């Protein structure tokens, strides 16, 4: 972190302080998708076959 | 990474207590952004918000002081700071500022690397929350509540007065900038 | 000597002024490097577009190229004009001071520095001006025992500026600001009424400087 | 502000085709940082003008003066004095605008810390008077200090120790009455109100164009990427990104004017409290309508509120004067 608080202010001393170096966010674990329930024995399938 | 009937958006998924209507299927706020959804599959209704979200505080004397420095993750529980990283990061120096014995929570969010302590000194260094941190005892960075001041109870009576004796001529400097570069 | 040997020995004594230039001074960086932004362009040269691409796209880079440096200019300038009211405000507020503690006394308090103001010594500085504000301050306070108002002949007395401290013993007029006790007498002293309303009044005796010369 | 993910929100093509922009951002994010270490430079030189944490006596005895509405209340859990708490309720949608990249609430300086602040200064203000405010702090009783005020304003001090009970109870009546009038009247308020809602109306408008094309295909970013191909999507998000990041301009303006002006406004109460509370100035219709006496600061949210105390002439008597 020391070293990203460098590179923020573009120095290679920092004075005391807090900076704000970045920014974090959790990235997303999964994908899920959902979509509503199928229909039981839908016309669709009766044509074929 | 949630998708529901379309509606695609990042978030952490949890259960809601919200009584959504029969027909309703989505929920939203005031700022017109998505709060709750329905599981199409089953009558659930399950909130939405950001997976962590924050940004990241270096706290840091002068460098000529010292090496070691605090981090502060805003607004974020301290479980979620192994996780708000990724941890994926240089084996030694960041992999210890993302966990460790000396970890914080306030308001302002989670610090790492500071060591709480009760006693309360000058903010030298800013957190927020009432809370800044100080390098000042080995030497370590720590992490307290400032103090407004030093208690000082007026001896005050209804009959008693305080007069001076002697006086000081102090000279203090105020320096007030009175214009810029006249830059075209 | 202690205020001068502050400012040579401290760094961040001036950091308000150094930081307005510094400020300023990362605005026109900053200004320069809108110069190395594509915004979307093929490129950020102008000559680049001119010469790879013929002029009926060239055209449009060049446009997209004007629109992103435009906006920056503007940014730029917006945030130059915001930083201007700034440091107007702030010599204004020193032209104030420079008029009240310079060329008079200021009754305001925390105006012409910490303390009761006496006077103040403008030194210039780089876009920027220093006053050496001068204070008289109490250094070390001793605590006595008051009264509101003495009733020696059957009526209230109370000071004619100043108040009535008192040690142990003794009774005496002091001005607030200094203790210069002095002899309670009718010259710094004013009656009004009798001494039966005042709440706290004490007894004590006002001497009269005529007594000696009525004697003779 | 986080303003690549306000543009973008974890858009990885919205990221590189902003990249190409140069550092829009940047400057963002330093301006809005700079804005708030300017609020809190504001709410410290307001606030943090007493050198030492200054505590009223055990007993009330101030010559039949009363300060328990003023003073803060060790019944309650907040050490908050009763106008305090009228003014702390009557003030009352930001808590539920932190997703899209706002973080609001960390302040420097909590509401208990300004509550002692101004605790401290009623109490130097009282015991000490003005005395405390130019160098180390001298008792004095309250009876003294208004007599002292009262000769500062040319009213002999024998007035007020011929009337103090007087005095007394009309200091009573007029506190008992602005404090029925700031619980009555929802209106008292209506600035730090109206600077709260100015500030939520901007954000949520800030949020809300989120929602616009701006001459785009979809508003989200999702919709371009998929339904468009990468020859196309990369305009698409190109003219998205170019109506943010103009709507993110405009606030960020907005908000550094506001910034200013709440400067402006923070100065003023600055100065007031070094002459009205500190101190007694002087000037006219500046710490409230008469011939000031004192003030008492007492802390709101986001705000600050001065009881200027005037001395003002009642009833006039015409004589023939030469
Ligand atoms: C009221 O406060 C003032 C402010 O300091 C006092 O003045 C200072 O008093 C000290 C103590 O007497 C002096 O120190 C002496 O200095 C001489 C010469 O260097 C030295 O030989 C002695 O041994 C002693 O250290 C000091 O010079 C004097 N002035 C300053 C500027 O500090 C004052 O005495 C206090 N009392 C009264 C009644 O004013
Ligand atoms: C300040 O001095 C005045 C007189 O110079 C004091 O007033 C006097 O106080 C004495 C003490 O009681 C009175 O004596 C007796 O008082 C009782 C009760 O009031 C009364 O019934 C007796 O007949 C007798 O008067 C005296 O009358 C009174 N007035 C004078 C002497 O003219 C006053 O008390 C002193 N202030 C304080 C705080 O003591
Ligand atoms: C959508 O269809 C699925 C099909 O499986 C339904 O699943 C049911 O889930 C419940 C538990 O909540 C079980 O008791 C049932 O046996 C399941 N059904 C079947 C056919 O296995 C689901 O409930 C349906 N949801 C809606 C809203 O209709
Ligand atoms: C200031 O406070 C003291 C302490 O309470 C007061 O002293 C009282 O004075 C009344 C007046 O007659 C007496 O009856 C009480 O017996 C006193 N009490 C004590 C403990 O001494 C005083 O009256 C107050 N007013 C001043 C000093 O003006
Ligand atoms: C921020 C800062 O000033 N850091 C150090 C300081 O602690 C030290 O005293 C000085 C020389 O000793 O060098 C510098
Ligand atoms: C190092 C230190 O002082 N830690 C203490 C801890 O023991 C205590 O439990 C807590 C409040 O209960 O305050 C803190
Ligand atoms: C006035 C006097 O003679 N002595 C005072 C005493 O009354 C007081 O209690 C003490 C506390 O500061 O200071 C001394
Ligand atoms: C010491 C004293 O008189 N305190 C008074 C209290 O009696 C009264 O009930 C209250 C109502 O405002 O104000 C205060
Ligand atoms: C999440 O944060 C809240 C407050 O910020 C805290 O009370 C809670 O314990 C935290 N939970 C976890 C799992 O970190």
């Amino acid at each position: 972190p020391l070293s990203e608080t460098k590179c923020t202010l573009k120095s290679f001393t920092v004075e005391k302080g807090i900076y704000q170096t970045s920014n974090f966010r959790v990235q997303p674990t999964e994908s899920i998708v959902r979509f509503p329930n199928i229909t039981n024995l839908c016309p669709f399938g009766e044509v074929f076959n | 990474n949630f998708n529901f009937n379309g509606l695609t958006g990042t978030g952490v998924l949890t259960e809601s207590n919200k009584k959504f209507l029969p027909f309703q299927q989505f929920g939203r706020d005031i700022a017109d952004t998505t709060d709750a959804v329905r599981d199409p599959q089953t009558l659930e209704i399950l909130d939405i918000t950001p997976c962590s979200f924050g940004g990241v505080s270096v706290i840091t004397p002068g460098t000529n002081t010292s090496n070691q420095v605090a981090v502060l993750y805003q607004d974020v529980n301290c479980t979620e700071v192994p996780v708000a990283i990724h941890a994926d990061q240089l084996t030694p120096t960041w992999r210890v500022y993302s966990t460790g014995s000396n970890v914080f929570q306030t308001r302002a969010g989670c610090l790492i690397g500071a060591e709480h302590v009760n006693n309360s000194y000058e903010c030298d260094i800013p957190i927020g929350a009432g809370i800044c941190a100080s390098y000042q005892t080995s030497q370590s960075i720590i992490a307290y509540t400032m103090s407004l001041g030093a208690e000082n109870s007026v001896a005050y009576s209804n009959n008693s007065i305080a007069i001076p004796t002697n006086f000081t001529i102090s000279v203090t400097t105020e320096i007030l900038p009175v214009s810029m570069t006249k830059t075209s | 000597g202690k205020i001068q040997d502050s400012l040579s020995s401290t760094a961040s004594a001036l950091g308000k002024l150094q930081d307005v230039v510094n400020q300023n001074a990362q605005a026109l960086n900053t200004l320069v490097k809108q110069l190395s932004s594509n915004f979307g362009a093929i490129s950020s040269v102008l000559n680049d577009i001119l010469s790879r691409l013929d002029p009926p796209e060239a055209e449009v880079q060049i446009d997209r190229l004007i629109t992103g440096r435009l906006q920056s200019l503007q940014t730029y300038v917006t945030q130059q004009l915001i930083r201007a009211a700034e440091i107007r405000a702030s010599a204004n507020l020193a032209a104030t001071k420079m008029s009240e503690c310079v060329l008079g006394q200021s009754k305001r308090v925390d105006f012409c520095g910490k303390g009761y103001h006496l006077m103040s010594f403008p030194q210039s500085a780089p876009h920027g001006v220093v006053f050496l504000h001068v204070t008289y301050v109490p250094a070390q306070e001793k605590n006595f025992t008051t009264a509101p108002a003495i009733c020696h002949d059957g009526k209230a007395h109370f000071p004619r500026e100043g108040v009535f401290v008192s040690n142990g013993t003794h009774w005496f007029v002091t001005q607030r600001n200094f203790y210069e006790p002095q002899i309670i007498t009718t010259d710094n002293t004013f009656v009004s009424g009798n001494c039966d309303v005042v709440i706290g009044i004490v007894n004590n005796t006002v001497y009269d400087p005529l007594q000696p010369e009525l004697d003779s | 502000v986080d303003c690549t993910m306000y543009i973008c929100g974890d858009s990885t093509e919205c990221s590189n085709l902003l990249l190409q922009y140069g550092s829009f951002c940047t400057q963002l994010n330093r301006a809005l940082t700079g804005i708030a270490v300017e609020q809190d430079k504001n709410t410290q030189e307001v606030f943090a003008q007493v050198k030492q944490i200054y505590k009223t006596p055990p007993i009330k005895d101030f010559g039949g003066f009363n300060f328990s509405q003023i003073l803060p209340d060790p019944s309650k859990p907040s050490k908050r004095s009763f106008i305090e708490d009228l003014l702390f309720n009557k003030v009352t949608l930001i808590c539920a605008q932190k997703f899209n990249g706002l973080t609001v609430l960390p302040p420097l300086l909590t509401d208990e810390m300004i509550a002692q602040y101004t605790s401290a200064l009623l109490a130097g203000t009282i015991t000490s008077g003005w005395t405390f405010g130019a160098g180390a702090a001298l008792q004095i009783p309250f009876a003294m200090q208004m007599a002292y005020r009262f000769n500062g304003i040319g009213v002999t001090q024998n007035v007020l120790y011929e009337n103090q009970k007087l005095i007394a109870n009309q200091f009573n009546s007029a506190i008992g009455k602005i404090q029925d009038s700031l619980s009555s009247t929802a209106s008292a308020l209506g600035k730090l109100q109206d600077v709260v809602n100015q500030n939520a109306q901007a954000l949520n408008t800030l949020v809300k164009q989120l929602s616009s094309n701006f001459g785009a295909i979809s508003s989200v970013l999702n919709d371009i990427l998929s339904r468009l191909d990468p020859p196309e999507a990369e305009v698409q998000i190109d003219r998205l990104i170019t109506g943010r990041l103009q709507s993110l301009q405009t606030y960020v303006t907005q908000q550094l004017i506001r910034a200013a002006e709440i400067r402006a406004s923070a100065n003023l109460a600055a100065t007031k409290m070094s002459e009205c509370v500190l101190g007694q100035s002087k000037r006219v219709d500046f710490c409230g309508k008469g011939y000031h006496l004192m003030s008492f600061p007492q802390s709101a949210p986001h705000g600050v509120v001065f009881l200027h105390v005037t001395y003002v002439p009642a009833q006039e008597k015409n004589f023939t004067t030469a």
